[PDB]
RNA sequence: UCUGAGAGUUUGAUCCUGGCUCAGGAUUAACGCUGGCGGCAUGCCUAAUACAUGCAAGUCGAUCGAAAGUAGUAAUACUUUAGAGGCGAACGGGUGAGUAACACGUAUCCAAUCUACCUUAUAAUGGGGGAUAACUAGUUGAAAGACUAGCUAAUACCGCAUAAGAACUUUGGUUCGAAUCAAAGUUGAAAGGACCUGCAAGGGUUCGUUAUUUGAUGAGGGUGCGCCAUAUCAGCUAGUUGGUGGGGUAACGGCCUACCAAGGCAAUGACGUGUAGCUAUGCUGAGAAGUAGAAUAGCCACAAUGGGACUGAGACACGGCCCAUACUCCUACGGGAGGCAGCAGUAGGGAAUUUUUCACAAUGAGCGAAAGCUUGAUGGAGCAAUGCCGCGUGAACGAUGAAGGUCUUUAAGAUUGUAAAGUUCUUUUAUUUGGGAAGAAUGACUUUAGCAGGUAAUGGCUAGAGUUUGACUGUACCAUUUUGAAUAAGUGACGACUAACUAUGUGCCAGCAGUCGCGGUAAUACAUAGGUCGCAAGCGUUAUCCGGAUUU
């Protein structure tokens, strides 16, 4: 994360949940300020689809935004 | 605070060579009679080193001695161990609520117990009396109970009666209760309750008929009962004696032997029942820094005031500031203020010590003692505050390091390391003075006596790892000269590229009561006025050296008579150098002499050391004339050379058993006799 | 310093009134002489290009009370825009809140405007401002809800209104608004802004 | 030290003794094959490689390389 | 078009060759004087110098037997685990001694590699054995422990059935050291747990297992370029330069071994030497560049020191191990125990670089369907004018200019100074009262609607549910929220450069000093009083990087 004290920021990244943050990234997907909740983000869901095809599970709480992206409507139910 | 009625704190005040280590150890053991962990038997199993009474008595435990007795927490402290150097004693006294004065039993003189009692009675603080040894030769009960009144006359009431005389010591005849036999020759464990012996029933009754009578100065109903002969309740008379001792009306006396450990449980019982609480002690107030600066007391509830009185360095966590919090409640992790230095000090952690152990208490209430890790800038003699308000300080320290000794650095680096040691050793007690003389050069440091200088050396070499040579004090002389003469100065010289010349004619005349003085005798224009002033300076710098030992020559009247200003070869500094030559030549001709410092010393002694001081002054040195007869004492003033003070501080004190005093004031410089002329020269 | 302290003293050596003329013109007399007990004849013994540059810069910040660091801040802000930087900076020189309030007929002095602003009597677009250095922009509404009836100063300024095209104001309803960027001709011309921007390259 | 390292020691010491036994018996099979060449010990090594490479005891690459080398030198016999 | 300002300085004097000084910035900045505060960070660079204490990386009982305790008449349910078994531990953080070279960065090569936990993709998920852990009892001592004998569990260990598929072998079929297919030879596959359902049979969910194919990740290996100075450092080199076989690493490889030889490099500077963590980049200039590689981020080296091994996918492992070294501590003295370059804190040093502070609130990481646990990371908060930004200490009017003082040199005037007095007003901040956050638009949680192969049903999933999560925080700030000018300004220079001088003292002395230089008898150069001016809660001083200096 970055920003200022009393001024958090965290650019959302589809990063390996087993490798530390604040490093080299295959692809940064979105950003969000958790201080004032208004849900501003620059999600892509294009290369994120490939990342999820090859695992690459993002950090813990990204799944909630995954619900907003509606990938569950197009990722988990894509074999029937 | 919480339960200030029980936070009764006391100090261990023991006489010199009266079992200080022994008495202190027994007080720790009896205070250590808390069976929660085994501290009773743990203290019973202690056998420590025997080098010095005060030193071992201090090093056996920690200065902070937190214990409990059956309802109340007591903080016993023994920081003072010395020839009874005043500052530590009075600082502990202001820290403590009450104290026990230990009497001497090897002899009957006890010359320093009277001094600590003077200091204690000076502050109106309550005290109690207890003879250290009832088993030592010369420890006569009658001797003590008569000497107390003869020397002091404080109406001390002897309460309990012993059983035996220094060999048959086997118990106590209790006054408040029935007799208590002590068969233990040491390591007190049990007390044998027995009825009062028949042959001493009357021995009680008389004293009983006095004891209630001794507390008859409090109420009229007690006197009515005495007239009726009706017995007064033991609790009533116990509370009456408590009021008397806390009010300093009288003071109880108990018996026992430290080496035998008899009857100290009775002392503890008396301490709990009759010694005061902070609510029961008077309010010794402090002083601020504004001009009137105090109309206030501690108030003991939540203004935090606590005197910073001692710091010791634990290697693990750095400094440790021991403090008795007089008022308020304080936590850790908070910044306290020091207004004497105007600085913030973070309380890293709090700690309490019982014998040598740490107990981390996160909160300290008023009326207790503690130590703080953190506070790396505060020194002793200050008062701690946390309310951002000016500090109130109560300080009436008595500093009498009448002897001083010169400590010789082996190197300038040794000088620097000894100054570092001085910085370390001045934070504990800055009463010692240090001077670096501009002429004699050697560093003079003041001390109380042989033991004081010895312990300073011990801290220097062992505690501080500082190795410095030790010497003798240095304050040397002044110079002057004999009958007048007149010579001339001719300096025709050059050093650097051209010619130089000068020549003057001056008169070298002594002036017994006046310093450098100039009188001109230029009437034929031999010296222009421009050269009148520089030549004077040439004199003022020329006297600085003497041909005997090199001290400056004073008490001289100079009269310039003649001179010669030539062409460009002449210059003012050439005349100054010629005048310097004339001054030195005339000083060599006129047989210079020396003057020694002379101090005016006044000694006031009741009767004891009249002939002793007479013979000491006559044998050593000094100017004397007979007697002064003051109201009930003998007063002698001597104008004596300052060298004669060397060892005099202990020559008088040793002959006076530590009961000597004087005032040292510089009088004047006086002519040195031929013996002094032979001694000092190389 | 946030304030020059004595402001007539500033016009003493400068010889220029920060007001129209009435600063050191009507207080008993007109004291436009330079200060100093060492005072004597001085006509061409203290003026130079460096000295006149200092004089212009000094009067420039005296008119606005800008501190050095804020002065460099404003310099960088006018660097952020292009064109003739001197005249653009001068347009930004009016973007002070207290200067506008003085020019809006809401304060007889910019000093009074500053001390009202710090007191909290001003409302800048639903946001009370205690810092009087905020940058003006066109289309800003202000209010004086309740801390104006007890102030005679603001009313006295309101009756002595100021006419300006670059701002609009209803002084009888305590309303002000920044309309457009100011014009150079409406402002004193004795100041030369070029020499100062030449003087500001020293970082 | 810490308790977790103690538990890891108490486990991996015995697991390492077991692995040492397996490796030494594989070594013994390799020895017996080095003495003389036959199909029986070839099958023995075939089995042992699968016994050990199944877990982390023996890496797949090492087992494959050694069996390939042994069968290659067998191909001429 | 991005984009460029100098000044003084020898001498009778003039420039020139050419040095110097500062005017300007920056700085982990330090120091002095002082100093309310907001917000933004940062806050050992000295001694990888030595350290008390605590956390510092542990988790899973629905993996396992059993133990302890509660309830229950018992069975059993429940609470915890002494332990085993599974996984995390190699993450991460910190340091820069070492290392002047594949090390950084960079472009590509791995016809020569590997890479649990997570992607695809299928085959199934058995038959047993035999053991110990824990415990019990004994032996040695205060105890830690250690030793001895008996009983067993495990998705533990080891054989046994088949191996879908692969891999090896052989034959046929491919490609500019390659890759792909077919047949046959051989080998070795799992372990069960919980739940729902089912009288049962058995079926299902879910976890896990085995082998298989495929992502990604990370590591290793190949080079080119870029990555200090030193020739008052010219020979180095025998595993050294290559070849054959073998061992060997995840692969190639003298990496190593046996044999065979004697080359290989180096004047375009090896080797030796000292100086060094590298980069993106911080700052200085318009730039070529210099400055240093702050913090952060990526990469590499280290974990008291030298080796050695240990399992594990992954380490020679901050906080795993043995030896040896060196230290420290305890020992009731026989023996043991350990390593803050982790968080701090502590000792020394310096001019100096801070809290053993709080919650795991959020984020993250780990363990576990699940709940739940760890988390000195993390986020905060404390302190510091350390930098940055921002604000006050009043304001409207107000005098031939209050009083005093200063100069003028008794005289007026100016002067301090709208500063003052005076009237009026105000309150961000000082301070009472109530409001007052988002931060959690996450995460848990079961029933519903619906989806979904099954269906006997729980469960797999998406849309709403609240009991759910705040240290920060009744916080900032705000309704004259109580009152109130009340709660507050210094610093340097004043001969010139350099916008800033009068009075007094003073005598090359006292002293200033960035330079030119002043002061030896009324000094606008020193020291004081007053005054002037410039910056300001910062101003003065020092060091060092640069611009100026294009002065290699």
């Amino acid at each position: 994360r970055m920003g200022r004290v009393h001024y958090p920021t965290y650019r959302i990244v589809a990063v390996d949940s087993r490798v530390k943050r604040d490093g080299k990234y295959i692809a940064l997907i979105g950003h969000l300020n958790p201080a004032l909740k208004e849900n501003k983000c620059k999600i892509d869901e294009a290369v994120a689809l490939e990342w999820l095809n090859k695992g690459a599970k993002p950090t813990d709480t990204v799944r909630s935004l995954f619900s907003q992206t509606g990938l569950w409507k197009k990722f988990v139910e894509s074999k029937k | 605070t919480v339960d200030l009625i029980n936070f009764r704190n006391f100090g261990i005040m023991a006489h010199i060579d009266a079992g200080k280590t022994t008495t202190s150890e027994r007080i720790l053991f009896h205070s250590g009679r808390i069976h929660k962990i085994g501290e009773t038997h743990d203290g019973e199993s202690v056998m420590d080193w025997m080098e010095q009474e005060k030193e071992r008595g201090i090093t056996i435990t920690s200065a902070a001695t937190s214990v409990s007795w059956k309802n109340c927490s007591l903080n016993l402290i023994d920081t003072p161990g010395h020839v009874d150097f005043t500052v530590e004693v009075e600082r502990s006294l202001r820290v403590l609520d009450g104290a026990i004065a230990v009497l001497d039993a090897q002899m009957g003189v006890e010359p320093q117990t009277e001094t600590v009692w003077r200091q204690a009675s000076r502050y109106e603080v309550p005290r109690i009396i207890f003879v250290n040894k009832m088993d030592k030769t010369g420890a006569n009960f009658e001797r003590s109970v008569q000497s107390i009144q003869q020397r002091l006359g404080v109406k001390a009431v002897p309460i309990q009666l012993p059983i035996g005389a220094e060999n048959d010591f086997n118990g106590i005849i209790d006054l408040i209760e029935e007799k208590v036999y002590f068969f233990d020759g040491g390591k007190e464990e049990k007390a044998e309750e027995k009825p009062i012996p028949d042959q001493f029933k009357d021995q009680v009754k008389q004293m009983r008929a006095h004891l209630v009578e001794e507390v008859a100065n409090f109420d009229d109903q007690l006197m009515a009962d005495y007239l009726e002969g009706k017995e007064i309740s033991i609790a009533d008379i116990k509370r009456c004696i408590r009021k008397g001792v806390i009010g300093c009306q009288f003071f109880p006396v108990l018996c026992g032997s430290a080496f035998k450990n008899k009857g100290i449980k009775l002392l503890l019982d008396a301490v709990v029942d009759f010694l005061p609480s902070p609510v029961d002690v008077p309010q010794a107030k402090a002083y601020g820094e504004d001009g009137n600066e105090v109309l206030i007391s501690a108030s003991d509830d939540a203004p935090f005031v606590g005197l910073a009185f001692k710091v010791a360095t634990d290697p693990f966590v750095g400094r440790l500031t021991f403090v008795r919090v007089y008022s308020g409640v304080l936590k850790s992790g908070s910044y306290v203020k020091n207004v004497r230095k105007n600085k913030k000090e973070r309380v890293s952690r709090l700690v309490k010590m019982h014998a040598q152990n740490r107990n981390e208490i996160e909160e300290i209430r008023a009326g207790d003692i503690c130590a703080i890790i953190g506070l790396k800038d505060t020194t002793t003699g200050e008062t701690l505050v946390d309310d951002k308000i000016d500090v109130q300080l109560e300080a009436m320290q008595f500093a009498q390091p009448v002897i001083s000794l010169a400590v010789e650095p082996k190197t300038k680096a040794d000088q620097e390391k000894m100054s570092i040691a001085l910085s370390k050793l001045a934070e504990e007690d800055p009463t010692f003075k240090t001077f670096t003389d501009p002429e004699t050069g050697q560093t003079i440091i003041a001390g109380m006596g042989e033991l004081h200088l010895d312990i300073l050396v011990d801290r220097m070499r062992r505690e501080f790892k500082v190795e410095v040579n030790v010497g003798a004090p240095q304050v040397s002389f002044r110079e002057t000269f004999n009958k007048e003469s007149e010579v001339e100065g001719k300096y025709i010289k050059q050093s650097g590229g051209r010619g130089q010349y000068g020549h003057v004619k001056i008169r070298f005349e002594p002036n017994k009561d006046k310093g450098f003085e100039f009188v001109d005798k230029i009437v034929g224009g031999r010296i222009p006025r421009e050269y009148i002033k520089p030549v004077q300076a040439g004199l003022e710098n020329a006297m600085a050296s003497g041909p005997l030992a090199g001290y400056p020559m004073i008490d001289i009247k100079a009269t310039l008579f003649d001179g010669s200003f030539h062409e460009v070869d002449s210059s003012e500094m050439a005349f100054k150098i010629a005048a310097s030559l004339a001054l030195k030549e005339a000083g060599k001709v006129c047989s210079p002499v020396l003057l020694e410092p002379i101090m005016a010393i006044e000694v006031t002694v009741p009767e004891q050391y009249f002939g002793d001081t007479m013979g000491d002054i006559s044998s050593r040195r000094g100017l004397i004339e007979g007697t002064e007869q003051r109201d009930n004492v003998q007063v002698i003033k001597a104008k004596v050379p300052l060298k004669e003070m060397f060892g005099y501080a202990t020559d008088l004190r040793s002959f006076s058993q530590g009961r000597g005093n004087y005032v040292m004031q510089f009088s004047h410089y006086a002519e040195t006799p031929k013996s002094v002329v032979n001694e000092i020269i190389a | 310093m946030k304030y020059t302290g004595s402001i007539f003293k500033r016009s003493r050596r400068l010889g220029f009134s920060l007001l129209e003329n009435n600063k050191e013109f009507s207080k008993g007399k007109k004291r436009k002489t330079i200060p100093g007990q060492h005072g004597n004849r001085f006509r061409s013994s203290t003026m130079s290009g460096y000295a006149q540059q200092l004089q212009e810069k000094q009067r420039m910040q005296y008119m606005y009370g800008i501190t050095d660091k804020q002065f460099r801040r404003l310099f960088r802000l006018v660097l952020k825009q292009r064109g003739n930087l001197a005249v653009n900076l001068f347009r930004v020189l009016e973007s002070r809140l207290d200067n506008i309030v003085y020019r809006m007929g809401f304060a007889p002095t910019r000093r009074s405007a500053r001390q009202l602003v710090n007191h909290g009597h001003v409302l800048l677009n639903d946001r009370t401002v205690d810092t009087p250095s905020i940058i003006l922009n066109p289309g800003d509404k202000v209010r004086l809800k309740a801390k104006t009836i007890k102030i005679p100063i603001v009313k006295a300024a309101s009756e002595s209104g100021v006419v300006s095209p670059f701002v609009e104001t209803n002084n009888k309803t305590f309303e002000g608004t920044y309309v457009r960027f100011p014009e150079r001709s409406e402002l004193p011309a004795g100041i030369n802004e070029s020499y100062v921007v030449e003087w500001y390259k020293r970082l | 030290n810490i308790k977790s390292n103690e538990k890891r020691l108490r486990q991996n010491i015995k697991r390492n003794l077991n692995n040492k036994g397996q490796k030494t018996k594989l070594k013994t099979n390799v020895k017996n094959f080095h003495k003389e060449i036959n199909l029986d010990n070839l099958g023995n090594v075939y089995s042992q490689a699968d016994r050990l490479a199944r877990k982390g005891i023996i890496s797949t690459n090492r087992a494959r390389r050694l069996k390939s080398r042994n069968v290659a030198v067998l191909n001429k016999t």
